[PDB]
């Protein structure tokens, strides 16, 4: 049978939302491009290179128009006319708009994507921007984290084929089976929290007993996710809090990469 | 002529004694006996309703998820409850994969070492072995490197010295008839069975909240929370993982697990001609899909003299032809009452008075159905689906007759299904045709959550007057299980389980009729009396379990 084709584009990316797809297995990513999807355009596995892979690419988005999910990682700058990145001799926020005028959807997967994330911090030297403020008239399915889960984009990607429209989201346009609690709201620590009992220092004796990790810094207060119920690598009892750090805040905007490690979080 | 006693029978659950008289090399005579009892029924009685089956599920480790389920379908029955179509899929999901994973243990873990010699495949050529699979199985892992590996291990297993639990075996018997390469093979399986069986494990996991013991069901449905939408509950990415488990069984299932079967026949001929146990075979209907506790995808019925074609359909688990006929003895067994019983008027009164040939030597009743003796399970299973004209069931059988037909030149008559080797074909046809059922309740699953049916649990309310009796029927690994439930005063005041091994291992009944695993044996070669290898043979191919047979 045919199967629903998706156009991957990268803009200043890490790499890292691409290989969390290595980590997955429902489904691996084998699976994931020989049965779930067709993909159509992704630079890290492509067997074309150069002018046979821009063709593709056009070849693509006029067979499919209507019909493909469209797919970014990496912030978009926007300072000094585009020129921060430019594939094929022009600039990334070119190639983004035109195939979004024939997306049937559009996901922004990565923090960086969804708000701007670290390439946005500080100074932010090229004035990266998020996927949704290049594209103001569409609605952009934010998938953030960095990288998240890769099970919270492939979930999302298998409701719009499964049952033919997007997940439930919440009013920043991420899906509420990933998004919809506070990670403090949904930890295993907060018998530790309620009791006062903290770790101070790594590898002090509450620390060594699995206490909470609020007086290190822990973002959990004020950071939305399923880090502490879906995890990491589906191993079993992986993500950063239980392996002895705090949450950094890396799903959230103006947590992640603003906050010190260990600056204290606000609670509600 | 002389007395044997086979105590403990091992590569079996739990606690089992068999005696045998030999004459002229033959056994003439045997006595089969479960040496331990807990009192389970009497564990669960005047509690309320809801909690038996948390109780009873600890009937069995083996069988876990069978007697969880049985308890709440006879609540359910005794309340009139309509369990959710949801609650069904999800039941049904946790019993096939279960299933899957004890008829695999049960072929490679505690039978295969009755017909496989591990010395003599350090005599095989990997590169022969691998060899005479070829048009025989597509499997992936017959290869010589891979059989290589597995000889290298059994080499370094003998090295040591410390053989353990593969000590003191029944090598160079003469009734080992496999070839050194065929042995070879079979060892390589043992070890890829326990992978597959994992994975079946994992999809039980996923929705029973662990395995062995289960820990999500209800009378009224189940406790898992249906909402695509959220976090922490049964959503869409849950039900993606439960899937991707489900897809990996069929390869080992179809290109080994149902070859060897073949296989093994083809080695064993003379094993089509004995072991047959009763002449009457019992199965319920199983895996409802319609709201109202019916609509099975397996059939059910009754075989009475071995004639399929008079045999009588059993469609629902409230047919009064079927509750009326069961009933247990305990003339030749360690309790007081024992004239026959129906299960809602059942005892369970100890009394134990040491072992007499002609008097009481089990912890095991008597199961009778309209007073004969009646065998359940796969056997059992697999006939009245051929009396039904299941179509899946013909076919999956004809492939099994095709492999031994293209190994020896000889057809596989129903006649000789009557048999310890056509007992261990309808097991291994039975997890055959499991694996459709798991795709066709996932893809229900999937389709009516779609429709906007999240529904999963119907709250019960129990009179506290007035008395109530429920049955639960399940058709388990071993065979038909039923739960018989007397409520009274809102609280149980009778609980009697009626087990599949109940009916195939039971003693001497109150006519003194011989029950299946006694009939079975008699007739069976025995060449050398003190490793009576031709009896366990036997024997083993019932599965038997004697936790589940006594409680
Ligand atoms: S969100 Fe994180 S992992 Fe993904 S492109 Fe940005 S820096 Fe890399
Ligand atoms: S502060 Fe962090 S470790 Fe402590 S309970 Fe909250 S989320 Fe868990
Ligand atoms: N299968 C199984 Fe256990 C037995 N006999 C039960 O029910
Ligand atoms: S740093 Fe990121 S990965 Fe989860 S635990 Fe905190 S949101
Ligand atoms: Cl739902
Ligand atoms: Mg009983
Ligand atoms: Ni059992």
């Amino acid at each position: 049978p045919q199967r629903p084709p998706v156009i991957w584009i990268g803009a200043q990316e890490c790499t890292g939302c691409t290989e969390s797809l290595l980590r997955a297995t429902h489904p691996t990513v084998e699976n994931l491009v020989l049965e779930t999807i067709s993909l159509e355009y992704h630079e890290v596995l492509s067997a074309a290179f150069g002018h046979q892979v821009e063709e593709n690419k056009h070849n693509a988005l006029e067979k499919y128009k209507g019909q493909y999910v469209l797919v970014v990682d990496g912030s978009i700058p926007l300072k000094d006319n585009g020129i921060y990145c430019m594939v094929a001799g022009e600039p990334i926020v070119d190639h983004i708009r035109k195939a979004a005028e024939g997306a049937a959807a559009i996901i922004a997967i990565g923090s960086c994507s969804a708000w701007g994330g670290v390439a946005a911090a500080g100074v932010n030297p090229t004035g990266a921007v998020s996927l949704q403020e290049v594209l103001p008239g569409k609605t952009v399915i934010n998938i953030p984290g960095c990288p998240p889960n890769p099970h919270n984009f492939l979930a999302t990607v298998a409701h719009i084929i499964t049952y033919g429209k997007p997940p439930k989201l919440d009013d920043k346009n991420r899906p509420t089976f990933a998004y919809g609690r506070l990670i403090h709201e949904h930890c295993e620590r907060r018998p530790h929290f309620d009791a006062g009992r903290f770790a101070k220092e790594f590898g002090d004796e509450g620390h060594r007993e699995g206490w909470c990790l609020y007086h290190l810094g822990c973002k959990g207060p004020e950071t939305y996710g399923n880090c502490s119920t879906l995890q990491f690598c589906d191993v079993g009892g992986v993500w950063p809090v239980a392996i002895g750090h705090p949450c950094y805040g890396c799903n959230e905007e103006g947590i992640g990469f603003h906050k010190g490690i260990h600056q204290l979080a606000n609670v509600e | 002529s002389q007395r044997i006693t086979i105590d403990p029978v091992t590569r079996i659950e739990g606690h089992l004694r068999i005696d045998c008289e030999i004459e002229n090399g033959v056994v003439s005579k045997a006595w089969a006996s479960g040496t331990m009892w807990r009192g389970m029924e009497e564990i669960v009685k005047n509690r309320d309703p809801r909690d038996a089956w948390m109780i009873v599920q600890r009937i069995c480790g083996v069988c876990t998820t069978t007697h969880a389920l049985s308890s709440v379908r006879a609540a359910e029955s005794a309340l009139n409850i309509d369990v959710p179509v949801n609650a069904q899929y999800i039941r049904n999901i946790i019993l096939a994969a279960h299933t899957t994973h004890d008829h695999i243990v049960h072929f490679y873990q505690l039978s295969a070492l009755d017909w496989v010699d591990i010395t003599s495949a350090l005599q095989a050529d990997p590169t022969k072995a691998s060899e005479m699979l070829k048009g025989v199985s597509t499997w992936h892992l017959n290869s010589p490197e891979e059989f290589t590996k597995v000889q290298n291990k059994i080499k370094d297993l003998v090295a040591s010295g410390q053989l353990g639990i593969f000590a003191n075996g029944y090598w160079g018997h003469p009734a080992m008839k496999l070839p050194p390469e065929v042995n070879l093979i079979a060892v390589a399986h043992y070890l890829q069975a326990l992978e597959c069986q994992r994975d079946a494990n994992r999809v039980v996991a996923l929705l029973g909240g662990k395995t062995p013991h289960i820990q999500n069901l209800a009378v009224g449905g189940v406790a898992n929370p249906i909402n695509l939408d959220g976090l922490g509950v049964l959503n869409l990415e849950r039900l993606m993982y439960i899937k991707s488990f489900i897809d990996k069984l069929s390869d080992f299932v179809e290109q080994v697990y149902k070859v060897d079967t073949a296989v093994i026949a083809a080695f064993y001929p003379e094993w089509l001609t004995r072991g047959k146990g009763a002449v009457n075979y019992l199965s319920v209907p199983e895996f409802p899909t319609d709201s109202k506790n019916g609509s099975f995808l397996f059939p059910g019925g009754y075989i009475e003299n071995a004639d399929l074609s008079s045999y009588r359909p059993i469609t629902s688990h409230s047919d009064e032809y079927l509750i009326k006929g069961i009933q247990e003895s305990a003339k030749h067994s360690w309790y007081k009452d024992e004239a026959p019983q129906a299960p809602w008027e059942g005892t369970t009164i100890p009394a134990y008075d040491g072992w007499s040939d002609d008097g009481k030597y089990s912890w095991v009743k008597s199961p009778t159905f309209y007073g004969k003796t009646v065998e359940v399970g796969p056997l059992a299973n697999m006939l009245v689906k051929l009396a039904a004209g299941r179509e899946s069931t013909q076919n999956k059988l004809n492939e099994i007759v095709a492999i031994y037909q293209k190994l020896t030149g000889n057809t596989l008559e129903v006649a000789q299904l009557h048999s310890t080797l056509g007992r261990i074909i309808g097991r291994t046809v039975h997890c055959c045709e499991l694996q459709d059922i798991l795709q066709n309740q996932y893809s229900a699953l999937i389709t009516n959550i779609g429709k906007g049916d999240h529904t999963t649990f119907v709250k019960p309310n129990i009179p506290a007057t007035g008395e109530f009796k429920g049955v639960g029927f399940l058709e388990a690994p071993k065979g038909m299980l039923s739960h018989w439930m007397v409520i009274k005063d809102g609280i149980i005041s009778n609980y009697q389980a009626v087990v599949p091994s109940t009916w195939n291992s039971g003693p001497r009944n109150f006519n003194d009729d011989v029950g299946p695993y006694e009939q079975s044996l008699v007739g069976t070669p025995v060449a050398d009396p003190n490793k009576p290898l031709e009896v366990v043979r036997t024997i083993h191919s019932f599965d038997p379990c004697m936790a589940c047979a006594v409680h």
